[PDB]
């Protein structure tokens, strides 16, 4: 169906503007809504029909959209704004209309300095593999802000199947904490020369790799 | 003012159906269409049909078609969604949402949201986990820092904790978040960071408790 296109996470300083894209083909000949949601909390209309703010939001949220983009600005950003945030438009649906949400983006108000993540990867135990399984373990420590994107790959290709990834969660020192896990079987995993763990964050990757050797 | 509240948070098996409530208030109940849009644990949001409530029309998410059914009772203000065949990957907190009318040529903003109901789909009332050593990559030679752990795999429902040499070693100690997998049981690994030189002198043992399934494993990691 038809796609629409957000980045995972943006992060912002106080006082700065928020620049949140919702890409889809000629998405500028449709109407884009946009919804902010707080953790635990139901989400909340923030922009509707590309620019307007329902009542009741305030003016700093802004929206456009135009060609292949619509965004959403939150202009001179406070803490409170610290929300994930989900464009959606309508389409026809070839007689079967539906509704499509972007993937939402993470905005986060920077607080507190940036601080690179530790990962650290374990390969399967011999006991699980002489169990019949098989997990790698990648575990995503002291990382702030609280937003990274896993990425597996057995040697060289992209492995999607088998991944289970946390959300970032805050530590005790106040930097967030996250894990991914790859599932396999004793086979698959004897029949890589290596696989890897990649971590995303703030535009950079950390990035390692372990071996069945 | 507008108000949707839900009702019918549940707790489900494979296979089984799950039917969930959202009464409208303070509008006109028949002059605004009822959207259902799901979110599973971390994931974003996921329309899944809407229903005017007035003649009782639908319009479904191809992906769920046949599988759900959503209804009006115009006498409470109630609009309903069932979903039969669940499974894990239906584990998701449920909204219902008011959406004025959606046809094939527009459809309206969700203005007012219910609160969300939670409905959990998992093949196991009580499992007990496996613990795994996850030996380090050091060795006593090595200098500086070594990592070792425990991986507590496939244990419902949280929580485990795990504590270190029976709670007589907590510095370097982190025990990470469990993650939800695709199984419907949950992961967790808790790590400690100790002095290389140590590996070859200083027993290392993780206390996993598991309280819901009656379940003390004290697992010994050694260096490979």
């Amino acid at each position: 169906s038809y796609e629409l296109t957000q980045p995972p996470s943006v992060s912002v300083a106080p006082g700065q503007r928020a620049t949140i894209t919702c890409g889809g083909h000629n998405i500028g000949a449709k109407n884009v809504h946009w919804y902010q949601q707080k953790p635990g909390q139901a989400p909340v209309l923030v922009i509707q029909y590309d620019s307007d703010r329902p009542s009741g939001i305030p003016e700093r949220f802004s929206g456009s959209n135009s060609g292949s983009t619509a965004t959403l600005t939150i202009s001179r950003v406070e803490a409170g704004d610290e929300a994930d945030y989900y464009c959606q438009v309508w389409d026809s649906g070839r007689g079967h209309p539906l509704y499509v949400f972007g993937g939402g983006t993470k905005v986060t108000v920077l607080t507190q300095p940036k601080a690179n993540p530790t990962v650290t990867l374990f390969p399967p135990s011999s006991e699980e593999l002489q169990a019949n399984k098989a997990t790698l373990v990648c575990l995503i420590s002291d990382f702030y802000p609280g937003a990274v994107t896993v990425a597996w790959k057995a040697d060289s290709s992209p492995v999607k199947a088998g991944v289970e990834t946390t959300t970032p969660s805050k530590q005790s020192n106040n930097k967030y904490a996250a894990s991914s896990y790859l599932s396999l079987t004793p086979e698959q995993w004897k029949s890589h020369r290596s696989y890897s763990c990649q971590v995303t964050h703030e535009g950079s990757t950390v990035e390692k790799t372990v071996a069945p050797t | 003012e507008v108000q949707l509240v839900q009702s019918g948070a549940d707790v489900k098996k494979p296979g089984a159906s799950v039917k969930v409530s959202c009464k409208a208030s303070g509008y006109t109940f028949i002059h605004f269409g009822i959207s259902w849009v799901r979110q599973a644990p971390g994931q974003g949001l996921e329309w899944m049909g809407w229903i005017d409530t007035n003649n009782g029309n639908t319009n479904y998410a191809q992906s769920l078609q046949g599988r759900v059914t959503m209804t009006t009772d115009t006498s409470t203000g109630t609009a309903y969604m069932e979903l039969r065949s669940l499974s894990t990957d239906d584990t998701a907190v449920y909204f219902c949402a008011r959406a004025l009318e959606m046809g094939h040529r527009s459809g309206f903003p969700f203005d007012y949201w219910g609160q969300g109901v939670l409905v959990t789909v998992s093949p196991a009332s009580t499992k007990g986990p496996s613990v795994f050593p996850l030996a380090p990559s050091s060795k006593s030679t090595s200098g500086g820092t070594a990592a070792l752990g425990c991986l507590v795999k496939d244990y419902f429902p949280e929580p485990v904790t795990v504590s270190w040499n029976s709670g007589a070693l907590t510095s370097g100690v982190h025990t990470f978040p469990a993650v939800l997998q695709s199984s419907g049981l949950y992961s967790l690994s808790s790590v400690v960071t100790v002095p290389s030189s140590s590996l070859g002198t200083q027993t290392y043992i993780c206390n996993v408790n598991h309280k819901p399934s009656n379940t003390k494993v004290d697992k010994r990691v050694e260096p490979k």
